């Protein structure tokens, strides 16, 4: 009160000083429940993979990704992610996602990094200098290697220019290395642009074959058919909470409700656009969202020159939600409820008033309108004054304000 | 040829419950008492958006095509009902200029006394569809009394549209305009009457 | 309740303190207006079981304790015919059950004791004799009441019956009170709907702005919402300060009609309803007061010949309180506001000079009793 | 930076002049009432109930006060009531007399 | 009558409409004032010749 009125001494009255507000007890986050996870794991379990000179863009769309199940896991012979912290990948959204994918030798997996040099990067599949995405690789010497060498896996090494980012070139056509025209056949000055790995089970761990997915991304003007994963939480009723349903955020009290929602209706509004009910996407009940209780805190005080005793009114708040005493003005605290009515000393509302009285304390009471009087009326009785009193009655009326003039230029610009 | 639309062709503009209340809203809607085109197929412009209705239960109206080319030079929106389910695709089809019954690809989706009514619009990379079905007592010409059309799907198709065509007793075609409507909601959360604010001075 | 916004709103200083202080001025004034109209009696007078008022029937305007709260039949008709974003509505100090005790007290004083309860302690007087004084106050001689008391009571009882039929069948008189409810509802609806307006910002929702943008851009985008929403409150508070001055002019008028029409018999022409004022009765209504003004309206005119004075023994006679009239053959003096002819006498009249001076004097015998 | 301060200081000043105009209309309504009490209570004798204080009005005296006026309303208040039987008329030679 | 300006003014919401409504309140009240002063007579009384 003293701070609200900017004074160390406060005279008798009722003063509004701040607002009370019921606090959020927890957060509720009802996305649609976790469904249609992107099929990255189905690609990781595929029976075979592309030769790297002829790598495959396996499409991912219309699904929710999760990279956290990946970056937490030791389940790969190599794992990398780029452009952002792995934690940030689960916030991303794209028109499409891809498993840009191939077989390579183990020593070449480290070439797959943003803008970096290497035979795979510069001639087979190039990352941009600030690439956001992940590289996932696992040993396949049990399937991709063969006795006498498996020659079906090859990488490009010789070309007239290095790849631009995501540039692709599957051509097996002869590399001409001199003046001799090659006529579509191998020979002197006329060499193969590819090198085969020739994979064998006896080769050392860096020359063994590895199956690879590069998680690789595309946002166009078309909608983001892929995003990182939705959260989920439990749900609870008759308590103030922070909440989200889909993307409908708020702070409120969730309650059971009878609003006759049609199947497609997500939420309901009042006359003033106030959203006040929702359909829970994780269990199809209808919840009425009541506001979290708030109201003006008023402090009821005698003159501080007489006592530091005070009482508090929480305007419109039930005492269940804040001596203590409920009134139709709201919950009243620190005042005694007295059944004898009196003239109104300090007003409160809806017939209640308060005062500081006898040892003394604040009391609150229903106010008294005046003394009751049965007038002695009947069809033949009259009363006549036998005397009089002259009375002098003061009445005070204001007539003038203080005459003020302001120089607006000196006030505004000094 | 043309016929009066009366109060037809109003749909839920947002997926929201409203109770015993009037709400004023601006979007593409079929104007009240508009001259809708009447048919017994041609290729038609899409304009801002389409209302379609027919007297049907035989599935001779198999569905529609929407696009720019309507042909295999680029992606084209195909809607077909096979009398078991609806199937929808956006591929570069090269099917007939006038099909009839025997009696790259970037997206795919799977779902007379009767009057069947529908609304279509495309916005920013999503395709919106709304529909309703009702009995009618009248022979031909649309019912004067009100009923609302309910949202089906919000298909993330990415493509734009400029034309459409029907796939083979009457069918009716209307075009939406950017309009303000006052929509009347009943106690049970449903639209039940409306005012087209640009129709006449009383409506205004 | 967004902390990012609240730090910016501190840069505007005292504006929120003076907006709350202005609306607190409005709020106290509504209780003081209600106090000045109804609370004009120091004592809660009440009416005896012997309802014996000369044939007048006040049962439609007095309380009946069988009703929901102590309202009269007509106060129940009046109570039927009138009908959260940091905004709060406060209760009045006096409840409708307390206003109904004051209108009951004012009415019980008025019936049992006339104007006397406004001047001092209530003095009882029989109701037919109070109406005799109120007839005498409009210049009609009091015998014109007593010789017509059953007629006057039946016309009054019939007229109160018509007030019930009127209030049961049309709302249009209460358009004044309904307009005062509608304006406050429309102002609050408009104040709430302005939360949805962009004011040139990227969005109307604070979390939406904060989520999309660099903090320094978001601050510049939020200062638009703060400017628009602060201009929205200053618009509303200015409308309420003007609307409270309009209502206060009507509360001062109602407090004056309480004092002058109910607690008295004010002679101010067409202040307390049309016709000559006899008395009026207050009834409570939602956010207002209703006065049932009871008035004497003259009827059934007759044309008469008339003269300013009459000659006698050369003396010119003038009427002492009445007016001279003739039925065509004989001359009489009547009171002015009701035809009651008397023979002209040396004590119905006074003399001033002789027949020479007055324009239009006439000749007839003044009787000397 | 100055256009932000001009905007704020001007809005501060417009809000003040707006509320001083409304407060001046409130004080004019009070000065019209005071001029009316001067004319009707001091210069006259009012039969308007409660206008010149409680009781039947006799006269009033104006006294000045800073920014206002004070009226000392002198009123007759009736006191010590006896109560009596009464009648509207009295019957003599078969004729009704009224006071 | 600029469209480019009028589309910006809509973003201020009810600030335009409530001023047209306020000045309409002023305007109708002038006829109420003139009625209450002069229309106190129920008939057009006329002096004799
Ligand atoms: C997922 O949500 C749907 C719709 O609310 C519900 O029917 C289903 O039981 C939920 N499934 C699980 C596993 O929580
Ligand atoms: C406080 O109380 C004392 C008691 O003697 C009194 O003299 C004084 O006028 C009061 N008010 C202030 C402002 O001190
Ligand atoms: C306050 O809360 C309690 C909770 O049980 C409820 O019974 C009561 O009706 C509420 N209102 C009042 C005025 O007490
Ligand atoms: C006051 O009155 C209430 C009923 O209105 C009663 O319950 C309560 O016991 C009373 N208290 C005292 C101290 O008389
Ligand atoms: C006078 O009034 C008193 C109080 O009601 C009553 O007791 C008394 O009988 C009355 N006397 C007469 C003569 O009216
Ligand atoms: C009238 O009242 C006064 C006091 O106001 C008293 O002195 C006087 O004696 C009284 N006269 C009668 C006749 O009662
Ligand atoms: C347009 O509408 C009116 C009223 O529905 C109708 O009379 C008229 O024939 C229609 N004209 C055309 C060209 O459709
Ligand atoms: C609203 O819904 C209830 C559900 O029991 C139904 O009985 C009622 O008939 C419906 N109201 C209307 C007007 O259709
Ligand atoms: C009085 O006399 C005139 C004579 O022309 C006549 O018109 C009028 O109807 C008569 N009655 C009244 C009530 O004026
Ligand atoms: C006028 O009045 C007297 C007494 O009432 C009566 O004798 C006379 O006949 C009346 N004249 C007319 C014309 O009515
Ligand atoms: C009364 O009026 C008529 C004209 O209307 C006139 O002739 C007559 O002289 C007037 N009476 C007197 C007393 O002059
Ligand atoms: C009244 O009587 C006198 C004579 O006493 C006469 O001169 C005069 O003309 C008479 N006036 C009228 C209006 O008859």
């Amino acid at each position: 009160t003293k701070c609200t009125l900017k004074s160390f001494t406060v005279e008798k009255g009722i003063y509004q000083t701040s607002n009370f507000r019921v606090q959020p007890t927890e957060s509720i986050v009802r996305f649609p429940n976790i469904t249609n996870l992107c099929p990255f794991g189905e690609v990781f379990n595929a029976t075979r993979f592309a030769s790297v000179y002829a790598w495959n863009r396996k499409r991912i769309s219309n699904c929710v990704a999760d990279y956290s199940v990946l970056y937490n896991s030791a389940s790969f012979s190599t794992f990398k992610c780029y452009g952002v912290s792995p934690t940030k990948l689960n916030d991303l959204c794209f028109t499409n996602v891809y498993a840009d994918s191939f077989v390579i030798r183990g020593d070449e997996v480290r070439q797959i990094a943003p803008g970096q040099t290497g035979n795979i990067a510069d001639y087979n599949y190039k990352l941009p200098d600030d690439f956001t995405g992940c590289v996932i690789a696992w040993n396949s010497n049990n399937l991709d290697s063969k006795v006498g060498g498996n020659y079906n896996y090859l990488y490009r090494l010789f070309r007239k220019s290095n790849l631009k980012p995501f540039e692709r070139d599957i051509s097996t056509e002869i590399y001409q290395a001199g003046s001799t025209p090659c006529n579509g056949v191998k020979g002197f000055n006329c060499y193969f642009p590819l090198q085969s790995y020739g994979f064998q089970p006896t080769y050392g761990v860096g020359y063994q074959p590895y199956r690879v997915v590069v998680l690789s991304f595309e946002l166009l003007h078309a909608p983001a058919t892929v995003c990182g994963p939705k959260k989920s939480t439990n749900l609870v009723k008759n308590k103030c909470v922070n909440f989200n349903f889909n993307g409908l955020t708020g702070t409120g009290v969730l309650t059971e409700s009878n609003k006759k929602f049609l199947p497609f209706q997500q939420f309901g509004r009042d006359i003033a656009d106030t959203t006040d009910a929702v359909r829970d996407p994780q269990t199809l009940e209808i919840l009425d969202i009541t506001p979290c209780s708030f109201g003006g805190v008023s402090v009821i005080t005698p003159g501080t020159n007489t006592s530091n005793q005070v009482a508090v009114l929480y305007q419109g708040v039930n005492c269940t939600e804040v001596n203590v005493f409920q009134t139709r003005a709201g919950c009243l605290i620190g005042a005694e409820h007295v059944n004898n009515s009196y003239e109104c000393d300090i007003p409160i509302g809806a017939g209640i008033c308060a005062s500081y009285q006898t040892s003394q304390s604040i009391i609150a009471y229903t106010m008294s309108l005046g003394v009751e009087n049965s007038v002695a009326y009947s069809n033949n009785s009259i009363a006549i004054p036998t005397n009089f009193t002259i009375s002098v009655t003061t009445e005070i009326l204001p007539v003038s304000m203080t005459k003020t003039s302001v120089d607006c230029t000196m006030y505004i610009c000094g | 040829a043309y016929t009066n639309s009366f109060t037809r062709g109003v749909y839920y503009p947002d997926k929201v419950f409203r109770s015993s209340v009037l709400h004023s809203t601006q979007d593409l809607f079929l104007p009240f008492f508009s001259n809708v085109t009447w048919f017994h197929n041609p290729v038609l412009p899409f304009n801002d958006g389409v209302y379609f209705a027919s007297t049907e239960k035989s599935n001779i109206i198999r569905g529609w095509i929407f696009g720019t080319t309507l042909d295999s030079k680029t992606q084209s929106l195909l809607i077909v009902n096979n009398a078991t389910n609806v199937v929808i695709k956006v591929c570069e089809f090269q099917f007939c200029n006038d099909p009839f019954l025997g009696v790259n690809c970037t997206f795919e989706y799977v779902s007379f006394k009767n009057l069947r009514e529908f609304v279509f619009k495309n916005i920013d990379g999503y395709f919106k569809i709304y529909s309703k079905h009702t009995p009618i007592n009248l022979v031909r010409g649309l019912p004067q009394g009100f009923s609302a059309l309910e949202p089906l799907v919000d298909l993330p198709i990415g493509i734009n549209i400029t034309r459409f065509q029907t796939l083979l007793a009457a069918y009716y075609v209307g075009y939406l305009q950017p309009r303000t409507f006052l929509l009347k909601y009943n106690e049970n959360g449903t639209i039940t009457d409306a005012v087209d604010c640009a129709l006449d001075p009383l409506s205004e | 309740d967004s902390t990012e916004c609240s730090n910016l709103l501190l840069q505007y200083g005292s504006f929120c303190t003076q907006l709350n202080r202005a609306l607190t001025g409005i709020a106290v004034e509504q209780d003081k207006n209600t106090q000045e109209v109804f609370a004009q009696v120091k004592q809660i007078y009440k009416t005896p079981p012997i309802k014996d008022f000369g044939g007048f029937n006040f049962s439609q305007i007095l309380p009946d304790p069988s009703k929901p709260s102590k309202r009269s039949f007509i106060e129940d008709l009046l109570f039927n015919k009138v009908t959260f974003n940091g905004l709060t509505v406060l209760p009045p100090l006096l409840t409708d059950e307390m206003i109904a005790q004051y209108t009951s007290a004012l009415l019980a004083g008025t019936i049992t004791s006339g104007w006397t309860f406004g001047a001092g302690a209530a003095l009882q007087i029989p109701f037919a004799m109070q109406m005799a004084y109120r007839f005498n106050g409009i210049g009609v001689t009091q015998n014109v009441l007593y010789e017509n008391q059953k007629l006057i009571a039946n016309q009054f009882n019939s007229a109160i019956g018509k007030i019930q039929d009127s209030l049961s069948s049309t709302a249009s008189a209460l358009g004044k009170l309904q307009d005062v409810v509608n304006q406050n509802a429309q102002a609050l609806n408009t104040l709430v709907k302005q939360l949805s307006s962009n004011f040139g910002a990227i969005s109307s929702v604070l979390n939406d702005i904060l989520s999309r943008l660099d903090k320094v851009e978001a601050e510049v985008q939020i200062d638009r919402l703060i400017t628009g929403r602060l201009q929205s409150l200053q618009t509303y508070v200015t409308q309420q300060l003007i609307r409270a001055a309009e209502i206060r002019a009507s509360a001062n008028l109602a407090a004056t009609k309480m004092s002058e029409c109910v607690l008295g018999q004010s002679k101010r022409v067409d202040f307390c309803g049309k016709g000559y004022h006899l008395m009026s009765f207050p009834q409570s209504a939602p956010h207002g007061v209703v006065f049932l003004h009871v008035t004497y309206v003259p009827a059934q005119e007759k044309n008469f010949t008339t003269a300013p004075a009459i000659c006698h023994d050369g003396k010119a006679h003038f009427p002492r309180e009445g007016v001279f009239v003739s039925n065509g053959t004989h001359w009489f003096v009547t009171q002015r506001n009701f035809y009651e002819p008397q023979i002209i006498t040396t004590d119905n009249t006074f003399v001033s000079g002789n027949c020479d001076v007055v324009i239009g004097i006439v000749n007839n015998t003044v009787y000397d009793p």
